[PDB]
């Protein structure tokens, strides 16, 4: 359970950093 | 319309939303073939026998580790500097008991991160930037290839390279010390001169900058909407800032020059990691940190201790402690 | 309970300066002046520190 | 130790290898008789 | 001692930056 | 445009003046060559093995047959005085050359002599000038060359009875060996070229290189850049300083590795023992001293079933055991005859070990190259007593430094030098901002 | 002709014994007044079987197939012993000395790996009465010892060992002991193994022998810990007779 | 019935004298005329089943006869163990300093 | 406390015969032991063999005695094995074995006086720690 429970997290983790980088605000000047 | 052409066009074009570049065409393939071996061998590698002496350490989750305790465990000490890639073993069990993967990853990687250093040189140039953020990547990795590959080389074994996982790295830093007396080393004092003074001058100067934003706002919205994206004015006020951190030490000791101030944030650190790498990369030769044991000696020759002397008492304990089963003869002289 | 109140003792330091902070500053909580001068920040103009009744 | 006939500069000898340094500094003399120009 | 000749040794640098300065010369 | 701590810039375009600083700066090195070796040669001791000693130049002269004899003794100290003296009084001449054409001489050359002078960008003038050193550096190969084989010969650590001056007659020429070595793989039993083991080899490979830096030479005199090469490159002097760092930074890093596994030109009867050698001759110690007491030193099982003396490597060679299982690569005079064809032969060591290998092993495992940074000798847990840091040591930890420095240096000079030849290394433009003119990302 | 040490390192040919031609399958004559050592004995193992655990009663389990994880390190070799001649004509072969073990691991199926020392040590195998010559039919049959895997001084994970250590699980200071009891106190074992040598080619003139091994031991029990497995090993041997 | 069979040895004389069966090497070092030689011989020719059965070891001199009866108050004979003189471990027990 | 003439006394043979050495031959034989000796012997102890050490009391067990000044001249130039049965002269320095050990080389009889005399004053002043390796660091 604990394996799967670290794996877990780390997964999620992963699946953010797609989604703060293609899905991010974008940037807007002035 | 020509093909190559078209090719170079996308590998080096700036739209792309991720920047690839001639060292990306490198970068990608080792760190996504590193990441992968790793992630799997965290997960479920069995146990592998770092030391040579058929005593293998278990460094992966499905077999009794945490986050914390886990790593992927550095290649049999039996192979030393010998290349082992999967297609030198006779099978891939040999190559898993024998740490294979170690090696795939760390050799993988600092291919790709020396890419990333690159990759940084490239598009600097394709954005018409000036070209030395890179520099400021190099001390980050010429401190891992210090202790993924330079100490190994001098030690002679990839298994005395820095375990990939939190507590093995704990265990290297300890064994360090036993060994060549880090502390006592002046690299490693620049190392942690450069860490401690780069944290300091974080906060410095976020906090003086912070000090002197200017009214922007109201207090029931963030002051960080009072800066637009792309505006052209500052958004503090440098010479209240300079007047405060001027008057708080004196008015020679603070800048005025923005140029020289973030200059002097890119140099410190950059330069203080710079020697601890040196550092690591030095004492691999076994050139290792200042030696006072009984340096202090009374008018009848005995020894008076210092903390020195005491600091040498707890190196004894990892020395012999560690690898506890590895040593047949008395001087471990690797 | 010793653990517990000394480490909880040791935050509310930092609530006493961040509250502190606030209460002195409240003036400029959401930034300083945007017509503060360069004389009342550099050195000379004023004899006292940010009293604009000392000026020389 | 240095042939006999030469034993004489023993001294002169144990210090020219720092001569080198000498030139690092020199610079920085010279450059402050100009005001780091 | 072998502090007399790196004293002779140290001055000859300084020296010539002193001689050319006072008989203002290309520094 | 440069301030004064960027002040050699100032000289990139003053051919004359760059001249004199190249010159001035060629007599430091050669004075500090000639002084050092004075300075060692005023100090040294021959009752006392060199690397006692602090002795990094006195090596390199004794390694090429000079001042020694047979074991590495030496038995005139006259040869390095002589090398000393020369350099020495060499420095002078090329100090007198530097400040004449840093100070005195025209600071432009190109007005002076078209053959002298220089522009950066001229491809044709700048291949020339590379095909001269070319040339220069093929011919100094060659006096090593002849050296070893028409004058005197050069130290050979492998030659039977110790060791010994020999000179060399056959040099290697097969190709296939000499550039069998640039082929070799890096990683360990491979060595790249650091495994080169004979004199023979060193010799040969350097008739080589001594033709093809001629060849190379001629060849860059004759010829200009083709287009390929004219589109891939910068062509200003700091773009060719940036290169000129890589290479340097490339040779540090293997003249490290060299002078740490390699006991062939950098003898450990000099330079003393490598790691992998002290460490080799710490279980050979206690193999003797065991089996003198009558321990069967190949049936003896250590604490994790693996043999106590003796064990297998992972190909089976037959290999000291303990930590050392780790050096089983290492080859030493010393050493090599014990072994036989399956690795080191069991009934050589019960029956054939000599005193002067007791004696070797001895030596070289109580001067093992670990030392702390104040020349106390050993582990770092030791007590003070021994002054002893390795040569080995401090010529490897030296240019492991500098051969890092370069690599940053490289670095910073190519990354500028592309920057200043498309114009933008002093800023970005405001009124084009090439980002403002892209669209955006997302 | 034969190979030096720079034509051998690193091809794994250094593990691998000595082998006759297939042109081999003469006679070695015994002469009972004369004495003779073996002054070289190679074993090369080529198949290492362990016995499973049927978990049941009448089955009595198999012995099946596991991969090697150590390496071209296994072969016993350099070993050397009187060569006997007995009352009744058997040859009885005593070993003195050799490099006669080898530790090995092999990991059967499901990822279990199971460590031996591989050895003859102390080795006394002897033929059947009335030999006179060694010939392409005789079988040596002998026992052997086969100490502890590890050693006295070896220390476990928490520091316990035979001869050094710790005698408690110091990470549990006020646990009931006598569950550990098993794994605190570290015994050294001492079991025998049985091996049958055949001899299948004979060098007539030079007095060289080679031929195939079976070997029957325990593997390692890791101080007590845990019940050993059984295991049969398979492999060519090659033996030089001296007149001693 | 779970024993450390070296702790009972400490039970023994092998606590309190020279064990000439059971002993690593260096301890004859601690009384005079014995090391390496003697301590070599009596080493190799071990087991004996009484103390005085070392005088009956060929080759020995009648001085070092003499040095061994001096000495045999300082040794004993227990049962050999075997995890006590396995692995060479009389001749080198991996304590050094 | 101080280098008194008590601690510098030391046996001179078998006979229980005393010199008193000088505070100059103690440090003169501390720095040749340094120079000529302390690879192997730093400490007192035997890198090399660490079973035999420089401790008074082992000394005075070896056969020749070397508890004493003359021993350890005697042994200087011709070691044997610690129950006096072999010569060891080739793979122990000895003046005997000066061609092989160039270091004993230029080595005088008042040198190996020194050498003798620091070996045995040195355990009256540093006790336990003379020949007892780490432990005592
Ligand atoms: C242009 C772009 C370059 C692209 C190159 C990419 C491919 C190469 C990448 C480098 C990988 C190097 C791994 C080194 C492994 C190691 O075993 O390297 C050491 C080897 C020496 O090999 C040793 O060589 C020995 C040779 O000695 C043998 O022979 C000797 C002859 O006397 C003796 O007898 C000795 O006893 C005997 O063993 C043995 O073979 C050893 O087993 C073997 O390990 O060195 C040699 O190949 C020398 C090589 C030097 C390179 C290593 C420097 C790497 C520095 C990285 C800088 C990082 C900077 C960070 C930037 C931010
Ligand atoms: C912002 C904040 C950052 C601050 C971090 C700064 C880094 C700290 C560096 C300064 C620390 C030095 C403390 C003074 C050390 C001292 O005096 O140290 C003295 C030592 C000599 O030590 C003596 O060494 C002797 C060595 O003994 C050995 O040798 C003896 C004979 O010499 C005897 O034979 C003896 O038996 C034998 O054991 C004994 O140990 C003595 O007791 C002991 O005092 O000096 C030596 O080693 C001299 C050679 C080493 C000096 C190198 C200094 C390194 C400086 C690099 C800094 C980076 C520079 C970057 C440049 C760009
Ligand atoms: C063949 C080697 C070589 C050459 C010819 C040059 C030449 C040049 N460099 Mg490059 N440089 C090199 C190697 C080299 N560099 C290396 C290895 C690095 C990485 C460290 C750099 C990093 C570098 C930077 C960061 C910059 C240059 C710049 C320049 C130009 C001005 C340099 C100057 O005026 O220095 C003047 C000399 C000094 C200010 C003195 C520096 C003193 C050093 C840091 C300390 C040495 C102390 C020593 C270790 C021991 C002291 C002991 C004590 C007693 C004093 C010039 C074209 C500048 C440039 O871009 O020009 C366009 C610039 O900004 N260089
Ligand atoms: C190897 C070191 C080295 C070398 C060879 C040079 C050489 C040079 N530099 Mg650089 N420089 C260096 C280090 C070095 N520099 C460092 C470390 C710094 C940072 C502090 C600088 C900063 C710097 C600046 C800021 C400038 C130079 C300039 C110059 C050139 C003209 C200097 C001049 O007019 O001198 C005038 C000085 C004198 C007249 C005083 C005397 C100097 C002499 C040569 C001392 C030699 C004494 C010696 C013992 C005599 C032996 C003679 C015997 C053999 C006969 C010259 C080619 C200048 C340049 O490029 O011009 C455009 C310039 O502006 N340099
Ligand atoms: C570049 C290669 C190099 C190498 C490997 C060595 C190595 C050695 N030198 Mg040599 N030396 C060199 C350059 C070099 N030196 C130069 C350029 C000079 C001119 C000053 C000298 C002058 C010199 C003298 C006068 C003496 C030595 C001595 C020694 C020995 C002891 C070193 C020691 O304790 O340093 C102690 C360590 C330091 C001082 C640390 C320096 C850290 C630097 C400043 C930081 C690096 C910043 C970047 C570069 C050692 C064998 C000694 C010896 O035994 O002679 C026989 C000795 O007396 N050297
Ligand atoms: C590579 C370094 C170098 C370079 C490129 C130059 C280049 C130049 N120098 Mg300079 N010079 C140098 C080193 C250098 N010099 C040195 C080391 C000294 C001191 C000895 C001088 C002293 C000097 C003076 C005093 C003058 C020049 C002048 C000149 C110019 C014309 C020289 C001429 O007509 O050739 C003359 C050609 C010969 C004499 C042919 C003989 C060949 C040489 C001397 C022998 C070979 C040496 C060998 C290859 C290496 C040394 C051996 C050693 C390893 C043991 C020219 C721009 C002149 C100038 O600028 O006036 C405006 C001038 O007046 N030079
Ligand atoms: C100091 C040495 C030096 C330098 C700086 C140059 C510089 C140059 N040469 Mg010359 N060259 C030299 C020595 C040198 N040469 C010698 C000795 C010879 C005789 C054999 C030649 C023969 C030669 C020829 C025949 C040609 C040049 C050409 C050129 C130009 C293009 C070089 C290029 O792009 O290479 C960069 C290299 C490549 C693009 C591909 C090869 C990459 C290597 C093999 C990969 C190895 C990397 C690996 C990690 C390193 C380890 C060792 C390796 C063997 C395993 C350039 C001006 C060209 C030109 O325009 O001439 C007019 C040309 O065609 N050179
Ligand atoms: C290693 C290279 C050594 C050096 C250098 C010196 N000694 Fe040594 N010593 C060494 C060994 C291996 C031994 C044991 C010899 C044996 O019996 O096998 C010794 C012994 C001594 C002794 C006798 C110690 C004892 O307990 O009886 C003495 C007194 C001694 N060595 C002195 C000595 C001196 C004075 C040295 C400097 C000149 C010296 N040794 C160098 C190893 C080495
Ligand atoms: C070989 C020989 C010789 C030669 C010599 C020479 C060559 C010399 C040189 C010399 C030199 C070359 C010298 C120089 C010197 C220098 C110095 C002495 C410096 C110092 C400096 C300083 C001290 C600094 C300071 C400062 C400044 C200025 C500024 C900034 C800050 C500071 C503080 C850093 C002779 C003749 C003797 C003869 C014999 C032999
Ligand atoms: C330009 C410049 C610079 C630089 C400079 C230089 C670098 C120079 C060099 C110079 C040099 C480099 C010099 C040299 C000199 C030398 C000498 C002058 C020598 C002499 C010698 C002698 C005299 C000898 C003697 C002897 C003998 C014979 C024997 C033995 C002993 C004796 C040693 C005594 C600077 C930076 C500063 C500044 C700016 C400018
Ligand atoms: C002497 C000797 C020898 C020999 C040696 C030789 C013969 C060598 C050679 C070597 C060589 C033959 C070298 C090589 C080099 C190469 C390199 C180092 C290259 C580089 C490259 C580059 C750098 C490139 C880059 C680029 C690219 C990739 C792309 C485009 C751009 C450019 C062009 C930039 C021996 C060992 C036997 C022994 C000892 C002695
Ligand atoms: O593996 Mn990891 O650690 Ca460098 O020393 Mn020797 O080896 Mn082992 O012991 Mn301490
Ligand atoms: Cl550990
Ligand atoms: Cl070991
Ligand atoms: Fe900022």
């Amino acid at each position: 359970m604990e394996t799967i429970t670290y794996v877990f997290i780390f997964a999620c983790i992963i699946a953010l950093f797609f989604f703060a980088i293609f899905f991010r605000e974008p940037p807007r000047i002035t | 319309a020509n093909l190559w052409e078209r090719f170079c066009n996308w590998v080096t074009s700036t739209d792309n939303r991720l920047y690839v570049g001639w060292f990306g065409v490198i970068m990608i393939p080792t760190l996504l073939a590193a990441t992968i071996c790793f992630v799997i061998a965290f997960i479920a590698a069995p146990p592998v026998d770092i030391d040579g002496i058929r005593e293998p350490v278990s460094g992966s989750l499905l077999y009794g580790n945490n986050i914390i305790t886990g790593a992927v465990v550095p290649s049999s000490n039996a192979i030393g500097l010998h290349f082992y890639p999967i297609w030198e073993a006779a099978s891939l069990d040999e190559w898993l008991y024998n740490g294979g993967p170690y090696q795939l990853i760390i050799f993988h990687f600092l291919l790709g991160a020396s890419c990333y250093m690159g990759r940084q040189w490239e598009l600097s140039y394709r954005l018409g930037m000036r070209p030395w953020i890179c520099v400021a990547y190099s001390a980050p990795l010429a401190s891992a290839f210090a202790v993924f590959l330079i100490y190994p080389i001098g030690q002679g074994s990839f298994s005395d390279g820095m375990p990939l996982g939190i507590s093995g790295t704990f265990n290297f830093m300890i064994v360090f010390q036993a060994e060549h007396n880090i502390l006592m080393h002046p690299f490693h004092q620049l190392g942690v001169a450069g860490v401690f003074g780069g944290a300091l001058f974080c906060a410095m100067h976020g906090s003086l900058v912070t000090s002197s934003l200017i009214r922007e706002t109201t207090e029931t919205e963030s002051a960080n909407y009072g800066y637009k994206f792309g505006q052209e004015e500052e958004t503090y006020n440098i010479v209240a800032a300079h007047g405060y951190f001027g008057r708080l030490i004196f008015q020679y000791a603070s800048f005025n020059n923005s140029r020289s101030l973030h200059f002097f944030l890119a140099a410190w650190p950059v330069v203080g990691v710079w020697f601890t790498a040196l550092g690591i990369s030095t004492m691999a030769f076994n050139l290792n940190g200042f030696n006072f044991n009984h340096s202090v000696i009374d008018a009848k020759g005995n020894v008076i201790n210092t903390w020195a002397d005491i600091i040498n008492r707890a190196n004894l304990g990892m020395e012999v402690m560690h690898e506890r089963n590895a040593h047949n003869f008395p001087l471990d002289l690797a | 309970f010793t653990f517990a109140h000394a480490v909880f003792a040791l935050l509310f330091f930092f609530g006493h300066i961040w509250h502190g902070a606030r209460t002195l500053f409240r003036d400029v909580f959401s930034g300083i002046d945007p017509e503060l001068s360069p004389e009342q920040v550099e050195w000379g103009f004023y004899q006292k520190v940010g009293d604009v009744t000392t000026r020389r | 130790k240095l042939p006999e006939a030469y034993a004489i500069f023993d001294p002169l000898v144990d210090v020219l290898p720092v001569i080198p340094v000498l030139f690092l500094a020199l610079a920085f003399v010279w450059q402050a008789a100009v005001g780091f120009r | 001692a072998q502090l007399t000749m790196i004293a002779m040794i140290g001055i000859a640098g300084p020296m010539i930056i002193f001689l050319l300065a006072v008989r203002r010369g290309n520094l | 445009g440069f301030a004064w701590w960027a002040g050699n810039a100032r000289l990139i375009n003053l051919s004359g003046k760059l001249l004199g600083a190249h010159v001035a700066h060629a007599g430091l090195i050669v004075f500090w060559a000639g002084a050092m070796t004075l300075f060692e040669l005023a100090h040294f001791i021959p009752e006392k093995p060199m690397y006692e000693q602090g002795l990094i130049l006195i090596p390199h002269i004794a390694t090429l047959g000079w001042g020694v004899g047979p074991g590495g003794e030496v038995v005139d100290t006259f040869p390095f005085f002589v090398v000393g003296v020369v350099h020495l009084i060499s420095s002078a001449v090329l100090g007198f050359g530097g400040v004449y054409h840093a100070i005195r001489g025209p600071e432009t050359l190109e007005e002076y002599s078209s053959f002298f002078g220089y522009d950066w960008k001229d491809k044709n003038k700048m291949t020339t000038i590379l095909g001269f050193h070319l040339i220069v550096l093929g011919i100094g190969a060659l006096l090593l060359v002849a050296k070893a084989m028409f004058f005197g010969g050069l130290y050979d650590t492998w030659a039977p009875g110790g060791g010994d001056v020999r000179v060399i007659t056959n040099p290697t020429l097969d190709p296939r060996v000499i550039f069998g070595y640039l082929l070799k793989s890096p990683f360990g039993g491979e060595g790249w070229i650091v495994s080169v083991n004979n004199l023979e080899d060193v010799v040969g490979g350097h008739i080589w290189i001594g033709l093809i830096c001629i060849a190379g030479g001629i060849w860059h005199i004759l010829t200009t850049p083709f287009g390929w090469a004219r589109r891939a490159f910068i062509w200003s002097g700091e773009a060719y300083l940036s290169y000129s760092l890589g290479a340097l930074s490339m040779m540090g890093f293997i003249a490290t590795c060299f002078v740490w596994f390699n006991n062939t030109v950098y003898p450990s009867e000099f330079y003393g023992p490598t790691g992998p050698e002290a460490s080799q001759a710490q279980a050979m110690t206690f193999l003797i001293r065991d089996q003198k007491l009558g321990a069967n030193v190949g049936s003896a099982q250590g604490p994790t079933g693996l043999g106590k003396y003796l064990m297998r490597s992972p190909t089976g060679e037959i290999i000291f055991g303990g930590e050392t299982m780790r050096f089983w690569d290492f080859r030493g005079p010393w050493l090599e005859p014990l072994r036989g064809p399956n690795g080191l032969d069991l009934n050589k060591i019960k029956n054939d070990i000599q005193p002067w290998q007791e004696r070797r092993a001895a030596e070289y495992m109580t001067h093992a190259p670990l030392g702390s940074l104040n020349s106390v000798g050993g582990v770092a847990t030791e007590i003070n007593s021994v002054n002893f840091v390795s040569p080995r040591s401090w010529l490897a930890t030296s240019h492991f430094v500098l051969a890092f420095f370069f690599l940053v240096g490289h670095l910073w000079h190519a990354g500028r030098a592309r920057a200043a030849a498309a114009g933008f290394e002093k800023g970005i433009d405001r009124e084009s901002e090439p980002v403002l003119s892209m669209p955006s990302l997302d | 002709q034969t190979l030096t040490y720079d034509d051998i390192v690193g091809t794994g040919l250094a593990n691998k014994c000595p082998t006759l031609d297939d042109t081999a399958r003469g006679a070695y004559p015994i002469d009972s007044s004369q004495t003779y050592r073996i002054a070289r004995l190679c074993l090369q193992p080529t198949t290492f079987l362990v016995k499973e655990e049927p978990k049941n009663k009448r089955q009595e389990a198999e012995f099946v197939p596991t991969k090697l994880v150590t390496r071209e390190t296994t072969s016993l070799d350099q070993i050397q012993g009187e060569l006997k001649v007995n009352s009744d004509g058997s040859l009885t072969f005593v070993e003195e000395d050799g490099i006669d073990f080898q530790p090995v691991t092999v990991q059967m199926a499901g990822g279990e790996r199971i460590p031996l020392l591989f050895t003859v040590k102390n080795l006394v195998a002897s033929t059947q009465p009335n030999v006179t010559s060694i010939t392409t039919s005789t079988d040596f049959k002998g026992e052997f010892n086969v100490p502890s895997y590890r050693t006295a001084n070896f220390l476990d994970p928490k520091g316990r060992g035979l001869a050094s250590g710790y005698d408690s699980a110091i990470a549990l200071p006020q646990a009931k002991e006598e569950e550990l009891a098993r794994a605190n106190v570290k015994r050294f074992s001492l079991t025998k193994g049985q091996i049958s040598l055949n001899v299948a080619k004979v060098d007539g003139r030079t007095g060289e022998i080679a031929g195939t091994f079976e070997s029957e031991q325990l593997s390692d029990d890791d101080m007590g810990a845990h019940e050993p497995h059984e295991v049969k090993i398979q492999g060519v041997f090659y033996a030089s007779i001296e007149p001693a | 019935e779970l024993v450390n069979v070296v702790d009972e040895k400490l039970g023994t004389a092998y606590g309190e004298k020279i064990d000439l069966n059971n002993t690593n090497i260096a301890a004859f070092i601690q009384y005079r005329g014995l090391y390496p030689t003697l301590a070599k011989l009596i080493v190799k020719n071990a087991p004996y089943e009484s103390v005085e059965d070392v005088l009956n070891i060929p080759g020995l001199t009648e001085r070092q006869k003499q040095i061994l009866r001096e000495n045999l108050e300082h040794f004993t004979v227990t049962e050999v163990e075997t995890a006590l003189v396995e692995g060479g471990d009389r001749y080198n027990n991996g304590l050094y300093k | 406390a101080e280098l008194t003439p008590e601690v510098l006394t030391v046996p001179l043979n078998s006979e229980g015969k005393t010199i008193t050495l000088t505070e100059k031959q103690y440090l003169e034989g501390k720095r040749l032991f340094q120079y000529a000796c302390a690879s192997c012997h730093v400490g007192g102890i035997t890198k090399t063999n660490p079973s035999l050490d420089l401790r008074t009391e082992t000394l005075a067990l070896a056969t020749p005695p070397r508890d004493n000044i003359e021993g350890l001249v005697d042994y200087m130039k011709n070691p044997t094995t610690y129950d006096g049965e072999q010569e060891i002269a080739e793979v122990h320095p000895s003046l005997r074995s000066a061609d092989i050990f160039p270091k004993m080389r230029n080595l005088t009889e008042k040198d190996l006086v020194a050498i003798a005399g620091h070996i045995l004053v040195e355990p009256k002043i540093l006790g336990d720690k003379w020949g007892g390796g780490k432990v005592y660091y």
